[PDB]
């Protein structure tokens, strides 16, 4: 499996990043998501399959996010 | 079965012949009605009984948190504002 990491959050995509994080995690809250997005570098998900990792990284970079995979 | 996400803004006091008042969510107040015609000509505003009913307070603040979460997940600009200023407050602003 792969792991995803959010490196930096854009100043102008700050608004759009949180909604995507909320829709992707499905188990996090608003303020927890904000802390996750302000505490970069910080992991988002781990042990994610390849196709799901590709989809989430594409959706996170299409809204202005710096996404890396390890 | 209507396929539309609702936004609760008011909590009734009772259900079966004991519905005598409502509790607003955005304003954090309670409205009472004790009369036959016009129910006192107005609604009686005594916000959450002046910090005296812990159960009512907890229910009202949980409803406010749920409403804020819903509106922030729906609208993006409001999500940005909650992100930027009132995250840990959970009490953004009255109205």
């Amino acid at each position: 499996h792969f792991t995803v990491r959010l490196t930096e959050a854009k100043p102008v995509d700050k608004v759009k990043l949180i909604k995507e994080i909320k829709s992707h995690i499905q188990g996090i809250n608003l303020v927890q998501a904000k802390k996750l997005v302000e505490s970069l570098p910080q992991e988002i998900k781990a042990n994610v399959p390849k196709a799901e990792a590709e989809k989430i990284k594409a959706a996170l970079e299409a809204v202005g996010g710096t996404v890396v995979l390890e | 079965k209507l396929k539309a996400k609702p936004l609760l803004l008011q909590l009734p006091i009772g259900e079966a012949k004991t519905f005598k008042g409502v509790v607003d969510v955005v304003m954090k107040e309670k409205l009472l009605w004790n009369c036959n015609s016009n129910d006192g000509k107005d609604f009686e505003r005594k916000p959450l009984l002046e910090m005296n009913d812990p159960e009512l307070l907890k229910e009202t603040t949980e409803a406010r948190n749920a409403l804020i979460e819903q509106v922030a997940d729906l609208d993006d600009e409001f999500a940005d504002l909650v992100l930027e200023e009132f995250s840990e407050n959970f009490d953004l602003l009255p109205a």
